Parts: structure tokens; sequence; C-alpha cells
RNA sequence: GUUUGACCUCAAAUCAGGUAGGAGUACCCGCUGAACUUAAGCAUAUCAAUAAGCGGAGGAAAAGAAACCAACCGGGAUUGCC
RNA sequence: UGGCGAGAGACCGAUAGCGAACAAGUACAGUGAUGGAAAGAUGAAAAGAACUUUGAAAAGAGAGUGAAAAAGUACGUGAAA
RNA sequence: UGACGUGCAAAUCGAUCGUCGAAUUUGGGUAUAGGGGCGAAAGACUAAUCGAACCAUCUAGUAGCUGGUUCCUGCCGAAGUU
RNA sequence: GAGUAGGCAGGCGUGGAGGUCAGUGACGAAGCCUAGACCGUAAGGUCGGGUCGAACGGCCUCUAGUGCAGAUCUUGGUGGUAGUAGCAAAUAUUCAAAUGAGAACUUUGAAGACUGAAGUGGGGAAAGGUUCCACGUCAACAGCAGUUGGACGUGGGUUAGUCGAUCCUAAGAGAUGGGGAAGCUCCGUUUCAAAGGCCUGAUUUUAUGCAGGCCACCAUCGAAAGGGAAUCCGGUUAAGAUUCC
RNA sequence: AAACUUUCAACAACGGAUCUCUUGGUUCUCGCAUCGAUGAAGAACGCAGCGAAAUGCGAUACGUAAUGUGAAUUGCAGAAUUCCGUGAAUCAUCGAAUCUUUGAACGCACAUUGCGCCCCUUGGUAUUCCAGGGGGCAUGCCUGUUUGAGCGUCAUU
């Protein structure tokens, strides 16, 4: 087939035209298999098919990241899933936040460490 | 029914697809337990839906 | 066994060796060395790759030797060449040995075992 | 008259498919099904069914999503990817 | 819940069939069948073994320790000893007694090199000899070799000498302070061979 | 009164469980009052309910709800517990003013049967604890 | 179904008791866990005691008074005649019962 | 005769047609196999003689 | 009677940002709720403040720092075991 | 008595043990709710029987493979009725 | 009170007969669901199930009642009455 | 020196467990078969011969899901009856050739018959689901047979602006506002609701602000026989056609 | 006396017990906390050179990308020395994607692969009709926005 780390290194439109080429070749393929008794050349071609998809999908998602970078809401497919859960839970600032009051305690009467 | 729905079609289909006994080059392979289709269903025999 | 994240269970032992996959039965499938080649090197035994030279140690086929054809991993085999029986039409078809009951005579040299080689403590390639 | 004369008239159907179930369950009268509920928020399952439970419960399909949860947990909702060495 | 996951009323009587608990109609096998017995081939055992049954026993302490001090009083006269298999028929004078250097030896080779010359090897070749498989369903449950019992040293304080011994068959280590009873004494017959140290021969008092 | 909702009024039972007219709720009406508004309003947390009004045939009560998801209230420390997913739904498990009254959980012999939870002082006094020496 | 002569028993067993029968096998596998639960606790409060300095206090019920018993925390009368504070007392590692 | 997928308009077929194989469409008639797959009867205007395009495809 | 502007209450929007359902349920917090059965009958009792039914959480839950226990030379949040 | 990851056993050993050691909540029954099976073992290795002869054929009798065909894919052993 | 009655059939067959333009026959749709429906009323019908359907659960319900209750030898040896 | 019910004692046998006999065993473990042998009052034990092919035993103790003829016991298998009952309603078949190893049953020809247009004709509805059609083929099925088949193996086949569905409403079912209910959800469908749509130019601000102004008790589902925009003829295929030409 | 019936043995049948095995169950212990509008669980339909399934995946379809290993796959075929290599693999790992049609399921319906409307753009000559491609349109509730309603209500005019 064709090698993914050759495809990153393309413009947006020689890709374009490396797809239909492909799409093409898979098309004139399914054309020769009617005829042939194991045409097994065909998985080659549906697999970078979408050796090509993919290095455009991930393309495209990396520039939209760049034009929505340093901001709040990104699109919610580009956030982080990790859990609906882990996502409602408390922050890192949330969670840790605490009164004067109870800051003051603390800078006063911290558990200290002592011995026998 | 003559006038099917498609929803009916669609599962006829699959039905059809379904009804061939094994593949005779399975019966080849490494460790291969299995020896005829046990799945194999007539138009005849049991009905569906 | 005195580290307790190890088993000393045969039915999980079992199932552990027969449901390997073919990245570790790599491993599973390993041959001991020639007396010059464990010379030569310094290390005891290697996971059988495909075109090493061997001798047979055990069975009816024992002292025949030759390159390794096929590292047949999902039967848990190395078939070698002309090491072969002849069926009673006339076709041959490769018998199926064990890698640990051959030796491994002549080493098929790459840099990935080369790497190997150095790893385990080897004074050349 | 009662049995294999009256079996003759069968030729109806009180269920088809149901949408959610993909079951002959869909009561078309009633127009809800009677094996998982729909159309309903909840889906039909009672601690008195302990088979029916079990035969409906997780793990009985592909699990498309919850199946790589273990994975994605384990490894600490990781994001990103290693480079070389 | 074994044999009791089925659904299964009696026909009761005037179907020619014996009362007992049959399966749900179908075109299937099952269906007609019997359930719920001890006697039907799927039903529930008679009285399904439970989990609060008795498994461990108390002993009173003091009985414990009788055993114990009987046990150890065994490992004395050579009678008991020879009675219980233990080749120690060529040996020099029962309770046998080594130096405190037999603590401090960290490797296997010289450990069972020291137990050969103080006098054993007979009782060492026994367990060696002894590997034999065993007689039931136990090899499929992780009880496969059988491999008989050595001579148990006995010691005060430990300098890698029950790592030394750790591998060699038949040999079991004991410190002279707690002192098992399940080995002072196997299979509950008296008079095992035991060496003990200069230091756990002193500390016994 | 709740009627108890069995058709024709017939109970099917014993005596004892024949009572259809004079049978009690056992949550009160702030704890009624406190589920509607639970299941009408879910994104926001029931804080504490209250009388407000009454008639011969209604009780008034408002119930004080908080936002979990407003920064307002996730950033201050003295509301930023009732954020943490143990209490969703306090109005339903019981766990606000009116279901601690209805559980009873007060300290003292008066509340021996429901003082760390009913069902659970029922089942650890209806437990058998058997030790590998008995 | 009364005895030939016989003490008369009362055996609580006509609920669903089999339901709820708790036997103590993890008896050995929780004390090793105890332990360990000691040993990393005793790690983390790295240098310090795992328990804090109680009080002595005298056991109330007249049928046990004749004996002393470590009580729950000092007192606020206490902490302030050994001279230091009821705050700076629980930090250093001593209990203070308000009560 | 060509396969075509489910979820693709008589329009979509013509359209399609037109686009890869140089062609102008007529008619085209579909109908959906007892095979559970769609096939259309993509008919040529009187300007192309359909074996002409189906030498070019490759099939004879 | 107009000029413009407030205020209060109630609305609308495919309004900026958000959140709720459903699943699972061994254990946990609640509601609702039997009968078989035991009583050698049976109606109170019993099974049982259990099964079933419904609402709701978490890795635990609940509880919890006294409108407590006591009557002592008094103890001192909560839970668990003996 | 859930989910995931591990250690175990004086437990069960294919009518047992989970309903499920097998493409098992599968095949199948019922309108439906639901009901719900049976079914593991050739040999170390297919070496799964070349080739000859009877028969239309299946197969037979030879020949051979095999340590054994008293192991022939109706396959370890092969009880009794 | 024919045939069949381990059938063609878990209600059929043949002859004979009731009625045959309406209170007629009937397809599809739709409503009524179990102490409930429906009943030109036989406790009839409600999926071959009806003087209370079917499915699962409580449930291994209880039984002073029937049936069964698995090696040998040795020694002793009853009751049917208060 | 009897003995049912019953008690007690001494043993026999089975799955496991600890100990021991440095036990037996591919030169053959265990299992099974044995009108062969020996021991034991017995439960049982031991040995020879055969088959077989991978484990098993004596003894001192521990432990139990531990010993079967009965339960109209359970599951599985097997019989005698028995080559028996029977395979007898829808009037009925017969000759020849062909094919084939084989023909009462297959194909063709020729007779003789029946259904007799309220049919054994020609279409359809619901229901089925590829049974349609072709080639290859007959181990299983078609309660005889089989070269045949609705069987078996591999393929081929269902073409729509006009036929239906789609749309409308019917008996009705049902969101909404609301009100009940601890809750599952129940009532109601125009109700004690602030319940959006229609058209003309406008004005040409890369096309957006007007007004002619109007109009409003208001979801949705519900008929392949009700209501309903529009197709006919001829020809065509192994099998489609009011569609293909 | 044959046949016939019964018993026993040998060999052959029927049948699948016994014995031996066991990638399974079961119970106990320990450790861990992770489902879903960022569309879950479940369902439907598809996908391979030859596959009905199980297992895997989603028109990028027994997989794509990344990383590790280091040379396979296997029933046949087909390849390929890219094999001193950014590289075989029905491999492991998995952090980037795709993820049909459904489903709490969300435009409205759904016994229909039914019927709408809004935005952008592309064709038919086209603000309006038809068609293609892409992006949308559920409900309750909170905060804020904007536009409003009410002699409920204040002040100015
Ligand atoms: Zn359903």
């Amino acid at each position: 087939g064709v090698k993914a780390y050759e495809l990153r290194t393309k413009s947006k439109e020689q890709l374009a035209s490396q797809l239909v080429d492909l799409k093409k070749e898979l098309a004139e393929l399914k054309v020769q298999k009617l005829s042939r008794p194991s045409l097994p050349k065909i998985k080659t071609v549906r697999k970078s098919i979408a050796c090509v998809l993919t290095v455009i999908n991930e393309q495209q998602r990396e520039a939209v990241r760049q034009l929505y970078k340093g901001k709040k809401y990104q699109p919610k497919d580009l956030r982080a899933k990790k859990t609906r859960a882990l996502r409602r839970a408390l922050t890192k600032f949330e969670a840790s936040q605490v009164t004067e009051k109870q800051r003051k305690k603390q800078i006063a009467f911290p558990q200290r460490k002592y011995a026998i | 029914a003559a006038q099917k729905s498609f929803r009916i079609k669609q599962k006829m289909a699959k039905a059809k697809k379904q009804n061939r006994p094994l593949p005779q080059w399975i019966r080849l392979r490494t460790n291969n337990t299995i020896r005829y289709n046990a799945k194999r269903r007539n138009w005849r025999r049991t009905k569906m839906n | 066994k005195q580290s307790l994240d190890v088993s000393s269970d045969r039915r999980k032992a079992r199932k552990a060796y027969f449901t390997a996959p073919s990245s570790q039965r790599r491993v599973l499938l390993s041959a001991p060395l020639s007396k010059e080649l464990r010379a030569q090197y310094g290390i005891k035994a290697l996971p059988i790759r495909r075109d090493d030279e061997v001798l047979v140690v055990r069975g009816s086929k024992k002292g025949q030797e030759g390159k390794i054809s096929s590292v047949y991993r999902l039967k848990f085999a190395v078939q070698v060449d002309k090491v072969t029986k002849e069926k009673v039409n006339g076709a041959s078809v490769p018998i199926n040995l064990h890698p640990s009951k051959l030796v491994i005579t002549k080493l098929h040299l790459d840099k990935d075992r080369k790497a190997l080689i150095q790893r385990k403590g080897g004074k050349l390639e | 008259g009662k049995g294999t004369p009256s079996f003759g008239k069968r030729h109806n159907k009180s269920h088809t498919l149901c949408n959610r179930c993909g079951r002959r369950s869909f009561h078309v009268q009633k127009k809800t099904c009677s094996s998982c509920g729909y159309p309903a928020a909840k889906t039909r399952s009672y601690n008195w069914g302990a088979k029916a439970k079990r035969r409906h419960t997780t793990g009985t399909g592909r699990m498309r999503y919850l199946k790589h949860v273990s994975r994605r947990f384990k490894n600490g909702f990781q994001t990103g990817s290693a480079k070389a060495q | 819940k074994a044999g009791h996951q089925t659904s299964a009323e009696s026909w009761g009587t005037g179907r020619a069939v014996a009362r007992i608990p049959r399966v749900g109609g179908g075109g299937t096998g099952r269906s007609g069948q019997g359930a719920f017995g001890n006697m039907c081939r799927g039903g529930r055992m008679f009285a399904p073994t439970k989990t609060w049954r008795k498994w461990n026993v108390k002993v009173n302490h003091n009985e414990k320790r009788y055993a114990t001090a009987s046990a150890i009083a065994a490992t004395a006269v050579a009678s008991l000893v020879l009675a219980r298999g233990h080749r120690v028929e060529k040996i020099p004078e029962i309770p046998l007694v080594v130096s405190t250097d037999l603590e401090s030896i960290q490797k296997t080779k010289e450990a069972v090199a020291a137990l050969k010359a103080v006098g054993a090897h007979s009782d060492l070749l026994k367990v060696l000899k002894s590997k034999k498989l065993r007689a039931g369903k136990g090899k499929y449950r992780n009880r496969r070799w059988t491999q008989r019992r050595g001579p148990l040293v006995v010691y005060a304080e430990d300098n890698g000498i029950v790592k030394a011994l750790r591998n060699v068959p038949g040999v079991e280590t004991a410190n002279v302070a707690s002192l098992n009873l399940l080995q002072l004494a196997p299979g509950a017959h008296l008079g095992r061979f035991v060496i003990w140290t200069e230091a756990a021969f002193t500390k016994l008092d | 009164n709740r009627k108890r909702p069995v058709p024709k009024g017939a109970t099917y039972g014993k005596p004892t469980n024949q009572g259809v007219n004079e049978l009690k709720y056992q949550r009160s009406l702030r704890a009624t009052a406190e589920e509607r508004v639970g299941r009408r309003a879910a994104n926001l947390r029931v804080l504490n309910s209250y009388w407000v009004n009454q008639d011969s045939t209604y009780k008034y009560f408002e119930v004080i709800l908080v936002d979990p998801q407003h920064k307002a209230i996730r950033r201050d420390a003295r509301y930023n517990w009732i954020c943490d997913p143990v209490h969703k739904h306090r109005e339903a498990r019981g766990l606000t003013a009116t279901g601690k009254k209805s559980r009873g959980i007060n300290k003292g012999h008066k509340f021996n049967n429901t003082k760390a939870g009913r069902r659970k002082t029922w089942k650890r006094q209806n437990t058998l604890s058997l030790w590998r020496y008995r | 179904a009364i005895s030939k002569n016989l003490p008369i028993l009362k055996n609580h067993f006509r609920k669903h008791w089999q339901e709820r029968v708790k036997v103590h096998f993890d008896q050995a596998g929780k004390k090793v866990s105890r332990r360990n639960a000691r040993a990393t606790r005793a790690a983390k409060i790295a240098p310090r005691p795992l328990d804090l300095l109680r009080p002595v206090v005298r056991a109330p019920t007249v049928k046990y008074n004749r004996k002393v018993r470590a009580g729950r925390g000092f007192t606020l009368a206490e902490v302030k005649a050994a001279g230091l504070t009821a705050a700076y007392a629980r930090t250093i590692g001593i209990a203070v019962d308000h009560r | 005769v060509f396969q075509v997928s489910m979820k693709a308009n008589k329009y979509q077929i013509k359209k399609a047609v037109k686009e890869l194989y140089e062609v102008d469409v007529l008619k085209v008639n579909t109908l959906v196999r007892p095979n559970g797959t769609k096939k259309a009867y993509v008919r040529l205007t009187a300007d192309y003689d359909a074996l002409d395009i189906a030498n070019r495809i490759g099939y004879i």
C-alpha cells in the first residue's frame, strides 16, 4: 500500500488528488474482480484509501485545533472526553478554593511534625 | 405479502444470504471444532416473523 | 515462588500458553545454541526466527539438520528444510518440529538480532 | 370447533418488530413493546425476571464504547502520543 | 440457586407421570423434564454444601503445647524416629546438635554439604527417590507431586540458613521459639529426625 | 391522609391490612413538595424547604435550591460541597431536614430503631456473625 | 414437638437468616490489611506516632468506677493548666475534648 | 446495469453516471434485489451506444 | 392628555453558555408493601417493618462532632467487632 | 451473589460443576410475557489411506500409513440392556 | 345416538336436517384485561386453559396424609396399654 | 446362640486429605471381559488369561456431595409385542418409445377419464419468504418407489410521474397547557394558556424595511377494501412487466 | 433328529457407562473505582480473495493512525525480500480518527427505510420551483443577553 509518514508531507489538494486516483483504482479493480477467479490486490487499495482519508481528517483536525487555540468554548469533539462524571466533577481551582477565615487558621495552626 | 414493508424485505434478504451450508475449506483449518452449519433454516421447517 | 503476583496454577498456565498471541509465541518457541555457537556468542538459547540453520537432537528425525522454512507459530512448531515425510502418493510434506528439541548451529544475523545478542551480553555482532 | 378448525383463522399479527428491542414484541394496537416497554424512557426489566434481565443486561451485545473504558482508566485518561527512543 | 434457575410446577396426577416439578412448555428437549429434585438430572443436590460449615477448630492452648512438648520429646529416642521412616540407622547420638556456624550458611551447596557430613543423605536421598505422582483427582488441583518429609533443621537466630535449605526438596527449617507441631510430628506420627543447633538446644530450656 | 391506591378499597390480605382511609404517608408534605420540585428542576440541588402558607386542601412551601453548575456557587467554599455528586437528589434519598426528621436520624435512647439507618440497624441485628474459631 | 426433659431454648431462626449469614474467613486477610494500613500510615505520618496522647479519666457506672482508663481528649482546663492552647495541642499530637 | 448503493436517488445515479462515464442518461429504472442490494438500469440517449462504454469500463 | 425614563411581576427567542433524563444496581439512602408460612384450627400476633413494586447515590453509602449517655470518684462525634 | 485486575482451594470433573467446558441465553416452542436444550477426547504427527481389482454407485476385498486401523474424520478406552 | 374413535382431525367425515333478505353472513380497523372484561344468561366465552386466563416471582409454600429411603456380620430385642 | 420395629458393637467398600512403604508402572498404570484359580460366615480381597494405553496402590490417621432394585423416581439408551397393526374416503388408469445400472411413479406420443366455469380454470387479500426460474444432482426428506420434486448443490430473477403505499379523515389512539399521583405514570385534547401564518408589492442600501393589510377554540397518529391528480394497446424473458421495448 | 426357545463363552453388532484427561465451573481471599446529550447500555443492517457463524469492525467497515516488538500469515490462494528494515504480523499496545441505521434519542412521525422547515453553496434561466453537497431545528431548568407585556406601578412632562 501507501505509507502514512510520506502523506503527512503533502498539501491539502495533493491528498485529494491521490484519494480520487485511489478511488478510481479501486473502481477499475472492482471491474477486474468480476472476470478474475480471486483478486486479493483490492485490499491494499481500499486500505490505502483509509490511510489517505485518515491523514486528511488528521490534518483538517490539526488546522481547526490551531484556529481555536487559546480560547474558552472549543468544539465538544475537540474537548478531552475522559468521562461524563469526570467533566462534571469540580476542577483543581474548584475543590481547592478555601474561605479567608479557614485560610488564616491553616497559616496559624498547621499540623506539625514531632518526635518520641 | 407481495406488498412487503422494506423493514421485512431487508430481513428476508439477510435470511436469504444466511441460507447456505458451511464453506468446505473451514473444515481444513487448525483445531476446527465446526462440522456443519447448525443455524441452517428452510422455508418449510421453521418460520421467523 | 516468593513473588505473589505470579501464579503456580496449572489451569491458568495451560490457558496462558495455548491462548498466547503471535508476539509471545516467538519467545515460547525458543531453541538452545550449539556448543560452538555458545562458545562464540556466550548466550544459552534464542527465539527461533525464519532462516536459521539447526540440528535435530531428539525424535525419529534425530541427527538430521538444515535451514528452518516455516516458524509455524499457530501450531507451536518450526518446519525445517530437507526434514520431510513423503506421503504414499509421492508428494512431500514438512514434519512439525518443536524448537527446544533442535539446536541453533548457525545464526541468521540482522541489526535486531545483533541488538538482541548485545542486550543479553554477547561478545561479538 | 375451538381447536384445529379455529387455529386456521390465525392470519393477523398482535405484534411486529420493536424499533428498540428488535423483536416481534411491539403490540401494534397499544403501540408499545411488551419486552423493552418502547416507547418509554425506561427499559422494562423486573427483579422477578432473573433470566429475562440476564438475556438483555450489559455484555450481551458489542459494548462498542464501554469495552475500552477499562483500558482508558488504567492509562489515566491520557491524551496525545509517545514519539520514539 | 443451582438447579433452582428453572420454573417448574408438577403436572399433579391424571397424566400417568410421577409428580416431580416439570419444565415450561416448548419444542426443546428440556420441556416436560424433571426439575428441582436431588434425583433429577439438573436439580439441586440434597442439602447443598454452605460456607458456614465449621472449617477451623479451636483447641485449648495447653493441649496444643502438651502435643508440641510430647512431639519435641519424640525427636529424641530413635525407636520413634526410625518408626516414622527416617533413615538414621548409621547416625551418631540422637538429638543431633550442630555448631552455631550452620545458622550462618548462606548458600545451598555448602548447607547440603554441611547436612551430609553431619549425617544425612540417607534421609535426603529418600526425598529425591520419593517424588511420585498423586493417585487421584488432586493432580489437577495443584497437589501434583508427593515428595517424602526429610530432616527438620531447627535454629535459634537466622543468618540465611532458612534461604540456604529452602530449595533442598525434603528438609524443613523452623525457629526454636515457634516450633510447629505440623512439622514436629507430620501425619500425627511421632518421632521426626530433627537437627538442633547449639544455640537452639540451649534456648529450648 | 394517603388513601391506599388499591381498587374498590379491596386489599386482598388479613383484617390488620384492610385499612384504606385512615392511613398516613410516612414522609411529610414538605418532603412531597421537595420531591416534586426536585423532579421539575433537575439541574439544581434542593438546599432546604420550609412552610409559607396553608388552606384546607393545600399547604404552601418555598424550596431554596442551588445551581451546582453556576461558577458563583462552584467557586465559593461555603457552598462548593453541594456540587459533589454524592449530594445529587438529597430530597429523594431523604438527606434534607424533612428526610432526616422522617427517618428519625437523632442521637438518644428515643431513636434506637432509626439512628444510623432503620434498614442498616435491622439487618445488622438480624445478621448471624460467625468466626473461624466459634 | 416438645422435649423428653430438656431446657426450653429460644433459637431466633424463623426469618430468612440464611440470606444474611456473615462468616469471617476475611479475619486473617483483614489482619494483614490492618497491619499494612498501619505501616503505610506510619510512612505517611513519618516521624510521628499513629495515636495521639489520650488523657486519663475515671470510668462511669459504679460497677466500673473502681478503675481509671484512657479517655477521649484532655480538656480546655487541663490544656490551660499545662500551659499551651487547645488549637496548638491538637496540631502537636494531643486529643483535646471541648465537652 | 450498475450495482448502486442504498440511500442513492435516481437523480444521484443519473448525476454519478454522467460525471464518471461521460454519457447523457435518457432514464434510470431502479429495483432493490432480493439480495438486499440496489441495481439500476441506466439507459443512455441515442447518441451513445452502451457497448462503446461497456468496453471502455472493461467488462464485456 | 402627552414627553421620555424607571421600577415590579410575567413572557418570547433554532438568544451567549450550561445542566436533567437512560443504563447498571452486588453493597447503600428512601418510599410502598403482601401472602405462603408459624400458632398443630384462626381473626391480633408471626413470617416482616421481609419478597415483589417505585424514587435516588457512590466507591463505598449512610451517620457524625450531642436538645447523647448517665446518676458515677461520672463519661464525651460517628461506624464496626467482641 | 455487580464491574474490572489478581491470587487461591482437603470443591466439581462433561447426567457432575453455572442453564451454558462446544458458533449458550445459541438452536428451538409460544401471539406475548417468557420458556430454553443436547452437544468435550483419532494420533506424537494427517502420516486422513497412493496404486490395483469387483460394483452403475455407495462401498468391498487387497496394497499401504502408523507403535497400534483391536485408533478410519460413524474416530482414546468401549461396560450392561 | 352411522363412520372414525392408538382418526384425515386434541371434534373430522357421510347421509338426514335448521334457516336462507334479515334481530342475516362476514373481512379490515378500533374499544373493553382477570375478582377484571363480555354475556339475546349456558357460569357461557375471554389463544385446544375458565365456578376466576396466562407468565414469572414469594417458593424448595405447608401436609397429623401417600410413596421411597442405598454394605455385611455379631449381641440384645419391643408396642398396640395408662 | 430364633427374631419385625428398634438399639448398640465389630468390620467390608468409595471420592478426597496428612504421613509412611527410598510401594507398583510404557519390559504396560487404571478401566473393562473371563462356565479359570485361591482367601474370607460375609460385606469383599487376591491371582492367572485377554483387550488396553498413562497412571495407581498397601498400611497408620483426617474428611465426606461415600455404597441402590424398587420412589406411576431423573436422564439416556434398549427391548417383547412385530416385520404385527396397518399405509382402503376426493370414480382410473392403460400401451409404446426415450432416458437410465435400475422405471407402476420421470419426459414425450397415444388412448381412457375426471374437475364441469358457486371448477381440480384464470388472478388477488392476509400469511409465507425465494418456495419463482435455470443448470448439476439423489446420502437425508416426499410413511411404496424415484432417473422426478415445493428436496439437495450453485447461480439467475422482481425496472413505475399514471398500480399501491406516500396524503385525508372514521370508530378511535394520543403528546401540549394544565391538574392528579410517594412514584411507575393517570385524566383530558380544546380544555380556567400570552398556544403563528398568509399574501401583495416593497425597494433594489452585492436586498432589507415596510406596510395593502388581513386570518385565527389550536399538535400528531389512525384505512395497501372508505375519500383519492394522471396509461393505454401491441410485442418482449428460462423466470418481470398497466413498469421493459 | 432339525428348526425354535433359554443359559454360557469367543468374535462381531447396538449403545456410550467405566477409567483416564480438562483452555470450564464453583467457593474463598486480596486489590481497584471507570457507563451516558462529547449520544450509553441494547437492537438492526452491513463489512473479508475465497465466511453461514462465533470473534472483530462500521461505507476509512476481521479494520485506519500512533507506539512497542522485530519477521511473518496459514485451509488454500495471493503476494513481499520493504527483511542491516520508519518494518511482516488473524502480533502486542492504543493517547489520533472513522463510527452506517437506530436507541435516554432530540425537526415531526414511525406496522412508513414516511413528511417538513431554516442557513450556506452547486446546477437547471430561478428570493419563491426542482435537484446535489455540507451545517441545523426536542423538552424541562439555571445564569446572562435581546425584544417585549401589564392603570401592577413610580417620576417627569
Ligand atoms: Zn421492545
